[PDB]
């Protein structure tokens, strides 16, 4: 599993893989690791599959409850801290989840939080979580710029997920890409890693070690 | 079943008053008179023993003035046993604050705790309120010397000089007449003694019917509970009695 | 008089008054009739509307694929009791793979109501029930009163003007008890029984509800146009 | 279950607490019991009025031991006194001895029983105790002491007093006869005279109970070998001793 | 020393079609190297055109199936006899499984039916409730033996158009009910050939817009 | 006095506190709901006590969910817990079944709380407020329900509760038909509210809202309600 | 274990305990709140009975719940502390779980919910306190003023008074408070507050206690000298009006 | 129960044209010690159900008491306890299976393997299994312990499928059961020569045979076995 999210001038870019494995056996490659909490908040599913999916859907329910109670969109910090307090109440019980809650509000702007099963809640600009976090971190930290266009930032997230899927054995399947602006999130397609690899190799002049 | 026997202590009258609170205040009205006066350099508490007998051992008797803390004392008016229950709770709360913050408890915090206990007894539980009125005399480094008063209603207030128990109206009028903001602790002693001797339903004010306390002052306060001989001495000195 | 404040107080004549007040609450409810042959069991109920803009309060509840009941009186208490009966049928089917006997259901309802008719702070239930079922013994019809009295009958009726339907069933007992293997005839007999309890009203598709259970016939409810053939 | 969670003793519009005054009245209608404090001990005494001459009065003790140095007498309802003496005997250990390794002081044991009685006057579903207690004790730091505990939960230290039917007259006789230079035998004699004044029937060592908190009796300790551990001070006088001091008079 | 879990073997497979769904499973129930039964079905019809199987620990599987049937019963009771949509059933099963997150139902769950648009649908659940809708999914002992085969013959993976030199992939199509039945039987025969815990019999439940039907086929008993 | 049980049955077979809460509701403000095949409209009389009160803070129409709205009449403070429970039940059914809760199911779940009173599974008194729960679901389309503190709920094509309920109900009974449109329902609610209100109905002492399958539950801002009031005045002055 | 239903309905539809708590509020000292263009002012009457009180330690009528919101009350002082403590605890909890201080409406809603629960629970009497909660939402300069009633009803007000003689002060405000032109400067708002109190206080400025709230947590209580200066200006203007009429 | 003490060995059961047959040895083993004989492990419930319990004998007695209490409770307020509303084998099974799965889920199971065999009211043959894990399976042949390993092949040679049940006679099934008991006595160290056998026939009823013994044993060839390889005398 490889999940990444970074904020730039155009908003927030989120990019995840789709591979779920039980050891050496890939259980699935159609997994949706971006959980649409609500039309304005997204979550990344890295760690325990059921843990992340169930608790982020519960987070979405709690966000809807907050909006019904206060007649106002819940802040990214508020939802991230709700999830953090929940997982801290379940600390030591065996949950394993490293997720990023990403949102674009009027009060906070673009905001990304990293929440882990150990209770750590960290507001950040560039976050990569998963078995292949190192590869995406390398690619992003090398080619990151706040002045990136929406197109260039989307491509950078996709390419980082591609590098992770290539090198990491536990990351792969397909790339899910989301772009979050203040008006909400926009899905930018599911890209099969098998074909994306050849496309990027031919167009970019990269992956020269691989022969094709 | 038992609904037929419930007195419903925590209910409002049609006028918007707590029945049991008013009745406890009426009960305390028959109790002894306790007066606190806070001067610029100390605090004085003076109370009249309603229970009086020639065989009453007054040396070991303490029915009106109790020590909550080395910095805080209380004058009691009303049911002594309810007062002692609340005093035990107050001592425990003061020591808990001391253990928590390693600083002596401020007076208002303890007063508010006791008053909230009283209030809780007037809003839930269906139990009778404590028939006790407290005059707190305390010292802390924030507000200096402090005089507070609390009644069964759960309300607490701050005073320069205050009186609880019997004939509180005449005592308060006399205090307002003779009190001065600049007066010293000995002047407060004299004023309290004269107010007691002029508001007592008894024939005369004697040492057997009196309890006295002074919180005085180095960087240390002294809480002195007057002994019967000291009480007779201060009575014959202030001119109330002859020896 | 002075003995009607609680259900924990006995009148000098040995009467629990709150229970009688609940029974009176039932009497002022709508009319529902039940009748059964050897093969089927039918509940016919007349729903009542607040006005012409309101709906008709449902009077028949499905408890299990083999047992249901019609209510007369407080709908909340009826829902509570029907939910308890659903729970008991569910427990029987899950722990013993066994359809709950109608007689045992009546016993459970009786004890459940008695729990409320003897303790302080608890009010007796305010609804009468007519339970139809088909267990291994055959078709069964029970009448349950919040006094805790449950009685098995070939036919009965509760609510307003129920005595007319009851007398009709008494007269037509030997007739309807032999209507075996013909659902529509028993349905028409029940419709006639409930009509024997109408005064200034006429049965319409909107105010009539029917429920049928029996051999090879699960507890099914007919409302709206489904009852047009029986009017 | 106990649905009586509300208080049964409430304030009347007159300010009086009804059940407390009624229990005090029931105390006033009880058999007289007195206490007298001297310079070398305290004495408590009461009349042993029995229900039937067939009943054995020795099996019913109105003067009970609370701690080895603290005893108590009562006036009022016997069963209330029994339950209070049991509670006091247990609270002496639980709230002092088991914490400090020593027997509680007279003042603190009196305060604990007074707290019990105050809770009885304030808690839900309970009537105040229909007794008034005279507790005589001795501790090392406060010396000898005599306390009175009323149904309201209040307590007072007394040089000498009495409670019950002939309470007023007994108190008057004690006010006239007491002084701060009395020996234990003098206090016993004064108590016997006051009881003879307060009794109409027979007056002998078999119809009156009398105990003393005096010196230490090591013969009643039960073991020898620990010099620091001395005998108990509480001792109930035998019928023979009471009859001897009565024939002396 | 008491191990509250056990393995009963078995293999189940669910394939979703355009206007149908199919959930099949072997009828063999085993324990260690012995056979407990040759016909203990694990693919159950739960009503509302929803077939369910929970393969693995047979006790936990039966418990979960019973609880889901009870949930469907109470759903009909409480919500005006409303039909339970397959996605609603999947979410309810996720919650049922995650309820025992720390005492998991040692079973892989697969349900099949028709969605609200009338299309075939299959949902898969891990022991703790992670759920996903998929075209084809196999679970159990021979899962690792069947899932790749499906990828080659259901989703046409690694299959490119002949003569295009791998430029154009194979055009995906919706397999007929007969084709998915052929594929299921071949998968289960191969599993019986290469897996010792699969055999005896294969039971297929076919969910169409007309309801649920059954198809039984004998398998090798070795 | 307070010497009988709060769950006591009257000799006529009714609960005392339930009837008394119904009286309390009769002493409440007006709330009128009308359901049509295009949506359900809810209007309430704000009934401000003093001119210094900011009429915006009178929220007597609340949102249970995007597809379920609720208007209150009576002791509106008692309705806070009811609205909270309704919202929680809606979102919990969504979390459990990945679907919107049916309107009738929500109304039944709310009514289930009514008779949970007496002398910690009980409360002191029944609610002193009636509810008009409007909504839309795929099963029964657009629905309007009246929920009383008696645990009983009824589906009305049009229902008025509160002070002046009798006349408003009669007007609804005479003016409602199965082909009514949304704007017609808005104008009818406005007219009946203006008829029953002691004060002159404007956009500040009245509040409008609707529930549509498309846009959901929308509370009308004061400007749109004022324009509808002007339309109603033009319709009445020319009829 | 004490679950006696004290707040129950009457045959006419009333809950007499709530109405008696309202009467207890009526017996309390007068308090008023007024909205300016950039501030909110809370005024409160002090008991002119005894002059022996200690003004340094006696609890003031205006209490801070958070650095940006204050709450005044009329009614039983004992019941007010319970609400103030619960409100402060909930404000801190909302700061802890939301990383954003409470809005005035949210705190008002919490207090109203507490009061409504106390009007519908067994063995519990309703609060004999009616409160005015005033402040500014975080990162917002718009004034906020709300009122809570023992029945649990809460509502926003441009200006409102609760306590003894509240009808007179409310009439004064309804006459002298222009919604179109609210008191622009703080001085105008404090002057209007003192004028509202002077119609009932009658004794002097020592009874009137004033607190001012301005955005970004600018809460300050005016000293008795400043209040007396305001009262003196108002009395001089009153004499000028009486002499111009002539 | 976390560790069995006194244990009961195998239980065997099969179906035949008119009903079911179950059997079990009468041995209570205290580990490796053959401590108790004459311990009946077949519990009849009514006239249509027999429960064969293998495992911890204390839990077996607990289940005996539970079955007796279930009969007593079904007799309560049931005028039809003699007919339609009598305890069916399926009811008794489902109850025992629920109890076993609950005890497993509470981490304190009943260390037993239970086989419920009987005839329903409609004449159908009911044969099912449960264990300490709550696992339930039904087959024409069912056995516990060494039974499941050795008796199951022999019994399945008679009824490999359901279609073989109508063809199997009561004599064939009883002979197969006796042969399986003899084989277990041959190759089971915790077996007993004394056993009990129940036959539930939809026509004949419940036939319960106690004190049976394994007969016709072949031991003569043991005289020719000498040494372990090279020895001759
Ligand atoms: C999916 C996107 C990101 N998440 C993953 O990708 C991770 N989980 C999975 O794949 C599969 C899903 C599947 N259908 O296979 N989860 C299980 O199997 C379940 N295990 C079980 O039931 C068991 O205890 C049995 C032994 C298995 C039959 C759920 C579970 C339970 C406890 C855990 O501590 C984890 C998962 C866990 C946590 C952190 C990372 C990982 C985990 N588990 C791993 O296997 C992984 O390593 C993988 O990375
Ligand atoms: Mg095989
Ligand atoms: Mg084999």
């Amino acid at each position: 599993t490889t999940t990444l999210a970074f904020r730039f001038q155009g908003g927030i870019i989120v990019a995840v893989d789709s591979r779920a494995t039980a050891g050496n056996w890939v259980a699935s490659q159609t997994v949706k690791k971006v959980i649409e909490i609500n039309p304005f908040l997204l979550g990344t599913m890295a760690g325990g599959a059921a843990d992340c999916q169930f608790w982020e859907t519960w987070l979405g329910s709690q966000c809807r409850l907050h909006e019904l109670r206060e007649k106002e969109r819940i802040s990214v910090a508020a939802a991230s801290k709700i999830l953090s307090n929940l997982v801290y109440q379940y600390k030591g019980a065996g949950l394993s989840m490293g997720t990023m809650i990403c949102g674009y509000t009027r009060k906070e702007g673009p905001t990304i939080y990293y929440v882990d099963s150990d209770g750590t809640r960290l507001k950040g600009d560039i976050f990569c979580v998963g078995s292949g976090q190192t590869f995406a971190y390398g690619v992003l930290d090398s080619n990151y710029k706040w002045d990136l266009s929406v197109e260039d930032a989307l491509y950078l997230g996709k390419r980082s997920i591609l590098a992770a899927a290539h090198r990491d054995a536990y990351s792969g399947g397909s790339v899910n890409l989301y772009h979050v602006t203040e008006d909400g999130w926009i899905y930018h397609g599911n890209h099969d890693v098998g074909e994306l690899f050849w496309k990027v190799k031919e167009e970019e002049g990269s992956f020269n070690n691989v022969i094709g | 079943g038992s609904r037929r026997y419930d007195s419903r202590t925590t209910i409002f009258s049609p006028e918007g008053r707590l029945y049991q609170v008013e009745y406890a205040l009426e009960s305390i009205s028959h109790a002894g008179t306790a007066i606190g006066i806070m001067a610029s350099d100390g605090i004085v508490l003076a109370a009249e023993r309603k229970v009086t007998s020639t065989l009453l051992e007054q040396d070991t008797s303490t029915e009106k003035l109790y020590k909550l803390n080395d910095k805080i004392a209380v004058a009691v008016a009303g049911l002594t046993a309810d007062a002692e229950i609340l005093i035990n709770t107050a001592r425990i709360h003061a020591q808990n604050y001391l253990k928590t913050y390693n600083e002596d408890i401020p007076v208002e915090i303890l007063v508010r705790r006791l008053s909230d206990i009283k209030q809780g007894y007037t809003q839930h539980g269906g139990l009778r309120p404590f028939g006790v009125s407290f005059i707190y005399a305390g010292y802390d480094d924030r507000y200096g010397y402090q005089l507070y008063t609390s009644n069964p209603s759960g309300n607490y207030t701050g005073w320069k000089a205050i009186s609880v128990g019997a004939n509180t109206s005449a005592a308060q009028t006399l205090l307002q007449m003779d009190y001065k903001d600049d007066m010293k602790v000995d002047d407060a002693i004299e004023l309290a003694l004269k107010t007691l001797s002029k508001t007592t339903d008894s024939s005369a004010l004697t040492y057997d019917r009196l309890e006295f306390a002074t919180i005085r002052k180095d960087g240390e306060v002294y809480q002195k509970i007057f002994k019967p001989q000291e009480i007779k001495d201060i009575l014959v000195k202030t001119g109330i009695t002859k020896k | 008089n002075n003995y009607d404040g609680d259900t924990v107080t006995f009148s000098p004549t040995g009467r629990l008054f709150q229970v009688e007040y609940a029974l009176e609450a039932i009497k002022q409810g709508s009319v529902t009739v039940g009748l059964r042959s050897n093969t089927h069991a039918v509940l016919v109920a007349l729903k009542r509307n607040a006005d012409e803009l309101s709906s008709y309060q449902k009077k028949i509840i499905k408890c299990d694929e083999h047992m249901g009941l019609s209510l007369a009186g407080l709908a909340p208490d009826a829902r509570v009791l029907s939910n308890y009966l659903r729970q008991q049928c569910n427990y029987s089917s899950l722990v013993f793979n066994r359809k709950l006997a109608v007689e045992r259901a009546g016993h459970l309802l009786c004890d459940k109501a008695q729990k409320n008719t003897q303790s302080y702070g608890g009010r007796p239930y305010g609804v009468g029930l007519l339970i139809i079922g088909y267990d291994k013994s055959g078709a069964h019809l029970l009448e349950f009163q919040p006094s805790g009295n449950v009685t098995e009958l070939y036919g009965t009726a509760i609510g307003a003007r129920s005595q007319g339907a009851k007398t009709y069933l008494e007269r037509t007992l030997d007739t309807f008890i032999k209507i075996d293997g013909n659902p529509d005839e028993l349905i028409k007999a029940g419709v006639e029984a409930i009509s024997q309890s109408l005064r200034d009203e006429s049965l319409t598709v909107d105010n009539l509800s029917i429920a049928i259970v029996g051999k090879d016939t699960p507890f099914t409810i007919y409302d709206g146009e489904a009852v047009a053939k029986y009017i | 279950t106990d649905r009586y969670s509300f208080s049964l003793t409430t304030f009347s519009p007159s300010g009086k607490l009804g059940q407390i005054d009624y229990a005090l009245t029931a105390v006033k209608q009880g058999v007289t019991s007195l206490g007298i404090k001297a310079t070398n001990g305290v004495v408590i005494a009461t009349e042993k009025k029995s229900s039937s001459p067939l009943a054995m009065s020795e099996t019913l003790s109105k003067v009970s031991l609370l701690t080895p140095d603290i005893g108590a007498v009562y006036s009022g309802m016997g069963p209330d006194y029994r339950v209070l003496v049991d509670k006091s005997r247990k609270v002496a250990h639980t709230s002092y001895k088991r914490i400090y390794g020593e027997y509680p002081p007279t003042k603190l044991l009196v305060s604990e029983v007074a707290k019990i009685m105050q809770e009885a006057t304030q808690s839900g579903g309970v009537r105040p105790f229909g007794v008034s207690l005279l507790i005589a004790g001795h501790d090392e730091f406060n010396g000898f002491s005599l306390y009175q505990v009323d149904p309201s939960g209040s307590y007072f230290p007394w040089k000498a007093t009495a409670i019950g039917k002939g309470s007023v007259a007994a108190k008057t006789f004690l006010e006239k006869r007491w002084n701060d230079e009395l020996e234990l035998e003098d206090a016993i004699h004064i108590a016997l005279l006051t009881l003879k004044e307060s009794v109409e029937g027979e007056f002998n060592g078999d119809t009156i109970e009398l105990a003393i908190i005096g010196d230490e009796n090591p013969d009643l300790l039960g073991y020898t070998g620990i010099p620091t551990d001395k005998g108990p001070r509480f001792r109930k006088l035998t019928s023979q001793e009471i009859n001897d001091r009565l024939e002396a008079l | 020393q008491f191990n509250p879990y056990g393995d009963n073997g078995g293999t189940i497979l669910g394939i979703a079609g355009e206007d149908f769904a199919v959930l099949a499973g072997d009828t063999r129930n085993i324990t260690d190297y012995s056979i407990n039964s040759r016909y203990e079905p694990k693919v159950f019809d739960c009503g509302d055109n929803i077939v369910m199987s929970a393969n693995g620990f047979a006790a936990d599987g039966d418990a979960l199936v019973k609880r889901f049937k009870n949930s469907v019963k109470w759903y009909h009771f409480d919500h005006n006899d409303k039909k339970l949509s397959i996605n609603s059933a999947a979410r309810n099963i996720q919650h049922l499984l995650y309820g025992k997150r720390f005492f998991p139902y040692y079973v892989h769950t697969i349900i099949a039916g028709l969605d609200e648009d009338g299309k075939g649908a299959v949902y898969s659940f891990d022991p703790v409730g992670s759920y996903e809708r998929e075209q084809c999914r196999a679970g159990g002992a021979a899962a690792s033996l069947i899932m790749p085969f499906l990828d080659n013959q259901v989703n046409f993976k690694n299959q490119y158009e002949p003569g295009t030199n791998g430029k154009v992939k194979k055009p995906l199509k919706y397999l007929s009910v007969e084709e998915v039945i052929k594929l299921v039987r071949d998968s289960f025969t191969s599993a019986t050939e290469r897996h010792i815990q699969v055999g005896d019999g294969l039971e297929i439940l076919i969910v169409t817009k007309d309801g649920v039907r059954k198809e039984f086929y004998e398998l090798k008993r070795d | 006095e307070y010497d009988r049980g709060v769950s006591t049955f009257s000799p006529e077979g009714r609960l005392f506190q339930v009837e008394y809460s119904l009286e309390a509701i009769k002493l409440g403000s007006t709330a009128i709901g009308i359901a049509t095949k295009e949506g359900v409209v809810l209007g309430v009389e704000k009934r401000a006590t003093s001119p210094l009160l900011e009429s915006d803070s009178i929220e007597k129409i609340v949102e249970i969910d995007r597809h379920i709205g609720c208007a209150m009449s009576g002791l509106t403070a008692d309705a806070r817990s009811m609205i909270e429970h309704a919202r929680t039940a809606a979102v919990t059914h969504n979390l459990y079944y990945d679907e919107d809760i049916n309107v009738e199911s929500l109304t039944q779940s709310v009514c289930d709380l009514a008779l949970r009173f007496g002398e910690e599974r009980l409360m002191s008194r029944p609610f002193g407020v009636a509810l008009l729960i409007a909504g839309h679901d795929a099963d029964d389309g657009y629905q309007l329900f009246h929920a009383e503190p008696s645990g009983t709920f009824y589906r009305y094509n049009a229902k008025a509760i509160g002070s002046g309920s009798e006349g408003a109900q009669a007007e609804l009974l005479n003016e409602w038909h199965s082909s009514l449109t949304l704007k017609e329902a808005e104008l009818l609610v406005l007219k009946i509210l203006k008829q029953v209100m002691e004060e002159k109905l404007d956009e500040n002492n009245a509040q409008l809202s609707c529930i549509t399958k498309q846009d959901g539950f929308k509370i009308y801002d004061n400007e749109k309600t004022a324009e509808l009031i002007k339309e109603l005045k033009e319709k009445e002055a020319a009829e | 274990g004490y679950d006696r239903a004290l707040s129950i309905f009457s045959p006419d539809g009333h809950i007499f305990q709530v109405e008696y708590a309202l009467e207890a509020v009526k017996r309390g000292t007068c308090a008023v709140g007024v909205k300016g263009k950039n501030c909110v002012v809370l005024g409160c009457e002090r008991r002119s009975t005894l002059k022996l009180q200690d003004t340094r330690i006696t609890p003031s009528k205006v209490s801070k719940i958070d650095s940006h919101v204050v709450l005044s009350f009329s009614g039983l002082n004992a019941d007010s502390r319970i609400l103030i403590e619960k409100a402060r605890v909930e404000a801190q909890s909302h700061r802890l779980t939301l990383e954003d201080p409470v809005t005035v409406e949210y705190l008002t809603r919490y207090v109203a919910g507490v009061q409504q629960r106390y009007t519908q629970s067994g063995g519990v009497r309703p609060f004999g306190v009616s409160t005015l909660i005033a402040g500014f939402d975080p990162r917002d300069d718009e004034p906020k003023l709300y009122q809570t009633e023992p029945s649990g009803i809460y509502s926003s007000w441009s200006a409102q008074t609760i306590g003894r003689n509240s009808k007179t002060v409310r009439e004064f405000l309804e006459k002298n408070y222009d919604r179109k032109e609210p008191p622009a400067t703080v001085e105008e708002c404090v002057k209007l507050t003192v004028r509202s109190l002077l119609e009932v206080v009658q004794t002097g400025a020592k009874n009137i206690e004033i607190t001012v709230v301005k955005p970004d947590s600018d809460i300050v209580a005016l000293s008795s000298e400043e209040i007396n200066q305001y009262v003196t200006q108002i009395e001089q203007e009153k004499q000028e009006q009486q002499e111009q009429d002539k | 129960t976390q560790q069995p003490i006194v244990t009961g060995t195998s239980v065997i059961s099969m179906k035949y044209d008119n009903g079911v047959i179950i059997a079990a040895d009468n041995l209570g083993s205290y580990g490796s010690l053959l401590r108790f004989n004459g311990v009946e492990r077949l519990i009849p419930v009514g006239d249509n159900t027999v429960v064969g319990i293998s495992g911890d004998i204390s839990d077996m007695q607990h289940i005996e008491r539970l079955l007796k209490d279930l009969v007593t409770e079904n007799a309560y307020d049931n005028p039809l306890a003699d007919a339609e509303e009598a305890l069916e084998p399926s009811y008794i099974f489902e109850y025992l299976a629920t109890v076993m799965y609950q005890r497993r889920s509470k981490m304190n199971p009943l260390w037993n393997a239970i086989i419920v065999a009987g005839v329903q009211s409609n004449g159908d043959q009911f044969l099912r299994y449960v264990n300490l894990l709550g696992v339930t399976y039904s087959s024409p042949t069912l056995a516990t312990g060494f039974g499941a390993h050795m008796a199951n092949p022999l019994l399945r040679k008679v009824v490999d499928r359901e279609s073989d049940i109508p063809k199997t006679t009561v004599q064939v099934a009883e002979e197969a059961i006796v042969n399986a008991m003899r084989v277990l006595y041959y190759r089971d160290a915790r077996s007993s020569r004394n056993f009990s056998l129940a036959i539930i026939d939809k026509n004949t009823g419940l036939t319960f045979k106690k004190n049976l013994q394994v007969e016709n044993m072949k031991w003569d060839f043991a005289k020719d076995i000498k040494g372990y390889g090279t020895q001759k005398i």
